[PDB]
DNA sequence: GGAATCCATTACT
DNA sequence: AAACGGAGACCTGGTCTCAATCTGCGTGTT
DNA sequence: AGATTGAGACCAGGTCTCCGTTTCATGAGTCTTTCCCGCACGAGCGGGGGTGATCCCACGCGCA
DNA sequence: TGCGCGTGGGATCACCCCCGCTCGTGCGGGAAAGACAGTAATGGATTCC
């Protein structure tokens, strides 16, 4: 049954104890748990429009030979397609 | 959808409600509301309850809960028991998860009927042990039956576990006791008490319509507990006390093995099935 | 037969050897357990374990609600353990035929001077729709609000019509006490004899019952009283639970359930809305301990 | 194959760069991968010794009702468990 | 076990042949190693590719590879195959995966044996078509009789998908590339190449031993790539060839497409359980 | 049958037209690649993608080594696309008959028509036991017995340390040599059940020639406080700048697989900042 | 009887 | 010609503490 | 009183640069057999979940 | 303003989608002994101090 991790920074602190309701913090702004498509999804929804500015992204299976797929909103690790591949991009200044 | 707000969650975006965990057992620490999170501080630390894959939670002695917290908790689904010694204290509920009252008029067209609460309890009784024939026998020699089998099942495995025993049946009310055992079926019993208290608001059906009891705004968890509690937790209440030995927390390793009953056994699962076809 | 609504908002309660303490900032009192009959437990409140064992063999209804009882949170068990009231309410909704008595007596309350008692439920209904137009109108002008149709979105709550909003706000203002009686009384939210299909079918229909005489004409009052750019939802709230200050309209659920569920005289019983500092004389000779 | 996440803090760069063979990096000290029973304990035996001074945890599906266990070392959040369940701890500064 | 240091561990500690992925196309960019991490490097930043995971890291044209970069990948195990236009250029490897050379030695029984070659090289055939019999026809005619069903099998394309086709077969050497027909299936079958590669390189086989092709060291690669060649890649690389559209690269989308044929065919499984079974273990 | 086997380290290399482009901090080589068989690549160096593309043209192997083969990474092709010495090795493994004789051609290397395999071997440790008591007394050392922990090096003894460190560098350049020359390290003769069984095979040729007198002359000299692993390494980096041991042993694989006279290869190496003179006539230009 | 020596006595590579 | 370890050095971003504030998140004959 | 927000202090971890130091992590004198560890496929395979349809008032409103 | 329904609108009874499929096998992997043709160290047989 899949899995899911979300990751945050500079975040509202509100949003920040909100999913301590659905997940749990092994670290500072790493949220880890357990959904189904279903329930993942409409978080993916709640943690996009409450962030205001900030820093989001998670992992969660799916169906590529990696065995997981990445979302991200206004992240600085960006997520580039190697022709069906997530893997995370990091800008260089 | 709307606007999401932070401590306000829809029915769906909360999970199923058999597809959550069991129960936590929380005591000496005071529960509340910090950044829209429940959290539990105890005397070293603190720590964060995820209260969408939680069913019910637990509270023993020397515990506070802030009001704030309550609706928090309330909002996910999670009911609340006060789990005091010498069994149940106190019961506390939230909002029903289900929309829909579907499962609970059904429910009130069941119970009020005197045929229809007849038949109900035949189906009760049946699932607890199949092998007999109830087509024919009514309310008053029934509470002989499972009080009596109970009973016997209660010896049965006293005997096979070598426990001693004061000759006690247990019911949550006025309830005590210092032997371990005592305490090892409180504890042991409790959990499925909460469980089925949570489950039966998630799905908004009414405590207060029992069948095999009446008398209590609580009478439809106790029959529901009464269909799952020999078959379930007290096998392990007696194991775990034989099992356990001189100064050690009994409560602590009943409740590790009962989570793993409720596990194995898809009570879960089961129950909402069984209350579908009830 | 008598049952204590007694309020606690900004306190802590606990324990300490058989009645229930408040630490609240203006002191600490000592009221005994055997007086409670329901917490209506507002914000700012904490539950000390010790409290609720003394709460629970003697039956109190602990419910956690809102400022005065403005919005419903979550409760417990029904006051002294009873389900009379409950199961009452199970045999007058399975049956048709005290459907038809039931519905038509809360259109009696609606009504007060005229006799519907004959009218089937479409025409009840029906005229049930008539004066709620009348009484947004009636209303619209005595505030000099102007009101065109009842029109708003569950979904959109921000873009509605100021005197909606106040609506809106005004009903689930009200909800929340009438929520909180059925709770604290042990009656089933779900069963309702007009609305059926939501949880909360059993709390519209009783609520209804003040909707016109409470929540309307605050609500129409709220809309003239109000500048643009100023949020009314918790305008709407603070007017709202300063009628539910005194507690008068308290007592009213209390009896009207059991008129609905037509109980006998002497099992209805009549709840009290005690106060801490509102009633301090009236608790001392009963036997209350008031310290600074 | 069953998900996992490790977490790092206050670690030599050595061994942050040398876990993103096996895992992607979303973000700062955060790595994600779908891993078997085997491998994941190599890897976590691997950040056992070359953790230095620092804070190592990590996550992966388990057989319980959440489905996910935690092991810690050095740590500033130790994990406790409440008969049974895997709860994250915060003590207190 | 010992002590683990960055950048060396165990076969153990890495995962076997079948879990990982298939392959990841490079270009223009450089591949330096930085705290101990392969890093492919482009112009607007960098991504660090997940090497435990890689079955052949395939690289492009405009590209710069470092050493400490390609040791780091070769602990590993992951192939390095490089590739252009007109078809792969070049291959590398690691050192191995597998510590037993069993297979290996038993490849070097089978090649040897006249009479070993040529039952092991008829059954080429009916894992490629499995409803001709061929007990009873010549290594000679082996060359002449699948050389002409490669070109009945592109033949039959032709006419299906509704596309030109130039009328060539693949030859790896020096290959015509020009028509964006010939890049769509060449890159399919360099995918497969580099993953061919990667697996012998994996399990200890060693490419010289040859089967069918001979002259050349990489011989086995040209064979067991053979077995696959026209079943999975053609249809769907050819099949992509037809739903072409203009303004977009046809590399990238038709590498897409060969993956999810990978995925699909369970291409990694087939392989290796094939060559199990061709070294009669 | 000329190879060429050029070490390039801290340096880069480019394509412009036709030949490789070192960029090494002395200044630019453009050695043509029309006749370069071998890049022996050592450490810190940048291989461009389209030098790569000429290589494989010319059948030229690329070698990835540490320093000058001290220790063996990746490597490709073979050299000149050329895969006849592995199929003889193949043909001379499956028969037993060639594998002994091939077997007893390895212990003369180092009487051998009448021992067999295990008669072959169990001399063999005999000799290496004297080796390492002529050694021990010969540089007054005191070696107690070869007492060695595969998973564990930092504790054991220094003279053990020394071999061991020593014994690792052989192996690579070996290793390294085979790949390019296009045979296959699985194949052993002697040793067998590794994928390096070809590699210990053949580099017990040189072990008592070059390894074990380095390891006990690093030893002899090792002061307590030090590691010296890379003080082993580096002993073995300069004995194997020389090159002279790499022209012995493609010879010695050729006499080990019996390849003809005529069909033998020779294999030289090529330093370019050190052989510029030879180099200038085949038409390089050299730049500061 | 025991030491020195040889080959068994025992045992290392 | 890479590439990593040690010593700054600077920064954001997370965390704690101290006023100020509100009691809370809005559908139910149009 | 409890919880949220905001402003402000504060400081540990991350990241960047610069300087210095390396080209590295280290087996097999010898392979064979055998006791622990395996994880994908073989045999008949029906319990779930995603969702069309629809009720009956919500949004809105037309004639009366 | 009296009177209801034109669009919905999502749970829910139940419809068709899914693999159904989880224990044993046996196929490879271990690791530790255990061989295999040699010395080295040392003690009883033999003879001498």
């Amino acid at each position: 049954m899949p899995m899911t991790v979300i990751t945050l920074k500079n975040v509202p602190q509100s949003l920040r104890g909100d999913l301590t309701r659905w997940m749990q913090e092994i670290a500072t702004g790493v949220y880890v748990g357990n959904f189904n498509s279903r329930i993942r999804e409409y978080l993916w929804r709640r943690v996009q429009e409450t962030m205001g500015a900030g820093e989001a992204s998670m992992c969660f299976a799916a169906r590529n030979e990696l065995g997981y797929d990445f979302l991200t909103e206004n992240a600085s690790r960006s997520v580039i397609d190697y022709d069906g591949l997530p893997l995370i991009f990091i800008p260089k200044e | 959808a709307g606007p999401i707000i932070a401590g306000k969650s829809e029915s769906s975006e909360l999970p199923r409600v058999e597809d959550r965990a069991t129960f936590i057992y929380i005591e000496h620490a005071k529960i509340n509301r910090v950044d829209s999170a429940v959290t539990v501080a105890e005397a070293k630390g603190v720590v964060r309850i995820p209260a969408a894959m939680i069913g019910v939670l637990l509270l023993g002695p020397g515990t506070d809960i802030s009001h704030r917290a309550v609706e928090l908790l309330g909002d996910t689904g999670t009911a609340l028991v006060w789990v005091g010694e010498q069994g149940v204290r106190y019961y506390a509920s939230g909002r029903a998860l289900a929309r829909s009252t579907r499962f609970l008029v059904k429910q009130a067209e069941l119970v009020t009927n005197e045929r229809s609460r007849l038949r109900v309890a035949r189906r009760m009784y049946q699932m607890r042990f199949p092998t007999e024939d109830v087509s024919k026998l009514t309310m008053q020699q029934l509470r002989s039956h499972e009080g009596a089998r109970v009973r016997r099942k209660y010896r049965e495995l006293s005997k096979k576990y070598n426990v001693p025993w004061k000759k006690r049946v247990y019911n949550p009310d006025d309830f005590a006791g210092g032997d371990p055992i005592n305490q090892a079926l409180s504890a042991a019993h409790v959990a499925l008490y909460g469980l089925v208290h949570s489950v039966v608001a998630a799905l908004g059906l009414s405590p207060g319509l029992g069948f095999v009891h009446t008398g209590h705004d609580r009478s439809f968890i106790y029959d529901v507990a009464d269909l799952y509690k020999a078959e379930i937790t007290v096998p392990i209440a007696f194991a775990v006390a034989a099992e356990a030995e001189e100064g050690q927390d009994i409560g602590q390793l009943a409740r590790l093995r009962t989570r793993d009953a409720f596990v194995d056994g898809k009570i879960l699962k089961r129950m909402v099935k069984d209350l579908q076809t009830l």
